[PDB]
């Protein structure tokens, strides 16, 4: 969000966090585009991509 | 002269104008009342306003990065590459 990276280059997530502040600096209901707040939430902690990994695991596991 | 014919007119100047009176008594309802709907609708107004962060004071970031996404340490990598040419 404070876009200084830890290695010095830049914040991964700072530019979702700038699209998402953009949209939400000229719109006036938060509904509109919650998408770019999701994006940004998940880009933080690869919520989606971890259950999707999860998901796959269990289709190899229930093979048993 | 006499007391009362001085009295008489003393206690008619000592008394008001009724009319007068009665022109600020119905002005004074209808002022009060316009200004009771006034304070009502004031009550109204909800904690947070609808636009909030659309406010000019409530974002000072978006017209401050711009002007610091040179600095060192807040650029893309592919910034300083071909910033030679």
């Amino acid at each position: 969000a404070s876009g200084w990276g830890i290695t010095g280059n830049k914040g991964r997530c700072y530019d979702f966090w700038m699209d998402f502040s953009e949209c939400m600096s000229h719109c006036r209901e938060p509904k509109d585009c919650t998408l770019l707040r999701e994006d940004y939430l998940e880009c933080l902690h690869h919520s989606k991509e971890f259950q999707r990994r999860n998901r796959i695991y269990k289709e190899e596991q229930r093979k048993l | 002269g006499f007391i009362m014919e001085f009295a008489e007119n003393l206690v008619l100047r000592l008394m008001e104008n009724p009319e007068e009176r009665d022109r600020k008594a119905r002005e004074h309802i209808y002022e009060m009342h316009e200004r009771c709907k006034k304070i009502k609708e004031m009550w109204a107004l909800p904690i947070r306003p609808y636009g909030f962060w659309t406010f000019e004071r409530h974002n000072a970031q978006l017209r401050w990065d711009p002007q610091i996404s040179q600095v060192a340490g807040r650029r893309d990598p592919y910034d300083d590459l071909l910033e030679d040419n």
